[PDB]
Protein backbone atom coordinates (compact mmCIF):
# COMPACT_ATOMS: atom_id res chain seq x y z
CA UNK A 1 0.00 0.00 0.00
CA UNK A 2 2.44 2.40 1.15
CA UNK A 3 6.13 2.29 -0.54
CA UNK A 4 9.32 1.41 2.29
CA UNK A 5 12.60 2.60 1.40
CA UNK A 6 15.86 0.75 1.83
CA UNK A 7 19.38 1.47 3.40
CA UNK A 8 22.07 -0.28 1.02
CA UNK B 1 -1.49 21.88 6.36
CA UNK B 2 -2.87 24.89 5.19
CA UNK B 3 1.02 26.29 5.57
CA UNK B 4 2.14 23.91 2.50
CA UNK B 5 -0.99 25.30 0.89
CA UNK B 6 1.28 28.18 -0.87
CA UNK B 7 2.98 25.46 -3.15
CA UNK B 8 1.60 24.48 -6.49
CA UNK B 9 2.28 20.97 -6.09
CA UNK B 10 0.25 20.46 -2.78
CA UNK B 11 -3.49 18.89 -3.35
CA UNK B 12 -4.02 18.84 0.49
CA UNK B 13 -6.55 15.92 1.30
CA UNK B 14 -7.42 14.62 -1.91
CA UNK B 15 -7.86 11.03 -1.91
CA UNK B 16 -5.44 8.46 -2.56
CA UNK B 17 -7.49 7.19 -5.86
CA UNK B 18 -7.89 10.69 -7.09
CA UNK B 19 -4.02 11.32 -6.40
CA UNK B 20 -2.82 8.06 -8.26
CA UNK B 21 -4.70 9.19 -11.28
CA UNK B 22 -3.64 12.87 -11.11
CA UNK B 23 -0.53 11.62 -12.05
CA UNK B 24 -0.82 8.64 -14.12
CA UNK B 25 -3.13 10.51 -16.34
CA UNK B 26 -0.20 10.94 -18.91
CA UNK B 27 1.04 7.52 -18.66
CA UNK B 28 4.42 6.01 -18.42
CA UNK B 29 6.07 9.17 -20.21
CA UNK B 30 5.33 11.17 -16.63
CA UNK B 31 7.38 8.42 -15.08
CA UNK B 32 8.25 10.97 -12.14
CA UNK B 33 5.97 13.40 -11.89
CA UNK B 34 4.60 13.94 -8.17
CA UNK B 35 2.13 15.46 -5.97
CA UNK B 36 1.93 16.12 -1.99
CA UNK B 37 -1.71 15.59 -0.48
CA UNK B 38 -2.36 14.98 3.50
CA UNK B 39 -2.55 11.27 3.73
CA UNK B 40 -6.13 9.83 4.51
CA UNK B 41 -5.81 6.44 6.53
CA UNK B 42 -3.32 7.91 8.84
CA UNK B 43 -4.79 11.32 9.59
CA UNK B 44 -2.27 14.15 10.56
CA UNK B 45 0.32 12.74 8.03
CA UNK B 46 1.27 13.89 4.18
CA UNK B 47 1.81 11.67 1.16
CA UNK B 48 4.14 11.99 -1.76
CA UNK B 49 2.37 10.48 -4.51
CA UNK B 50 4.45 10.23 -7.97
CA UNK B 51 4.31 8.20 -10.96
CA UNK B 52 7.00 5.22 -11.07
CA UNK B 53 6.99 3.85 -14.95
CA UNK B 54 3.09 4.66 -15.59
CA UNK B 55 2.16 3.32 -11.76
CA UNK B 56 1.31 5.36 -9.10
CA UNK B 57 3.51 4.96 -5.85
CA UNK B 58 2.19 6.07 -2.24
CA UNK B 59 5.51 7.54 -0.19
CA UNK B 60 4.57 8.52 3.68
CA UNK B 61 6.04 12.09 4.96
CA UNK B 62 5.87 12.68 8.37
CA UNK B 63 6.09 16.44 9.13
CA UNK B 64 7.32 17.89 13.33
CA UNK B 65 6.04 20.79 14.67
CA UNK B 66 9.24 22.93 13.33
CA UNK B 67 8.34 22.09 9.59
CA UNK B 68 10.66 19.21 9.77
CA UNK B 69 9.87 16.58 7.16
CA UNK B 70 10.85 13.21 7.94
CA UNK B 71 10.46 9.93 5.35
CA UNK B 72 11.60 6.78 7.18
CA UNK B 73 15.16 6.71 7.88
CA UNK B 74 15.89 10.32 5.92
CA UNK B 75 15.38 13.60 7.40
CA UNK B 76 15.17 17.01 5.80
CA UNK B 77 14.55 20.27 7.14
CA UNK B 78 11.61 20.86 4.51
CA UNK B 79 9.30 18.91 2.42
CA UNK B 80 10.61 21.56 -0.13
CA UNK B 81 13.75 20.01 0.55
CA UNK B 82 12.83 16.59 0.01
CA UNK B 83 11.52 17.47 -3.09
CA UNK B 84 14.49 18.50 -4.11
CA UNK B 85 16.20 15.75 -3.11
CA UNK B 86 14.66 13.32 -4.83
CA UNK B 87 15.13 15.74 -7.73
CA UNK B 88 18.51 14.94 -7.60
CA UNK B 89 18.77 11.63 -6.21
CA UNK B 90 16.89 8.32 -6.86
CA UNK B 91 14.14 7.61 -4.34
CA UNK B 92 16.04 4.58 -2.45
CA UNK B 93 14.35 1.26 -3.38
CA UNK B 94 15.56 -1.94 -3.08
CA UNK B 95 16.30 -3.00 -6.93
CA UNK B 96 18.86 0.12 -6.18
CA UNK B 97 20.25 1.58 -10.09
CA UNK B 98 17.72 -0.85 -11.88
CA UNK B 99 14.61 1.27 -10.99
CA UNK B 100 16.28 4.44 -11.02
CA UNK B 101 13.65 7.21 -10.34
CA UNK B 102 14.19 10.66 -9.32
CA UNK B 103 11.26 13.26 -9.00
CA UNK B 104 10.44 15.39 -12.07
CA UNK B 105 7.78 17.81 -12.40
CA UNK B 106 4.45 18.04 -10.59
CA UNK B 107 0.68 17.77 -11.24
CA UNK B 108 -0.52 21.26 -10.05
CA UNK B 109 -3.44 21.52 -7.44
CA UNK B 110 -6.79 21.66 -9.32
CA UNK B 111 -7.44 25.64 -8.20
Amino acid sequence: KYLYLVVS
Amino acid sequence: DHFLSCYPWFHGPISRVRAAQLVQLQGPDAHGVFLVRQSESRRGEYVLTFNLQGRAKHLRLVLTERGQCRVQHLHFPSVVDMLRHFQRSPIPLECGAACDVRLSGYVVVLS
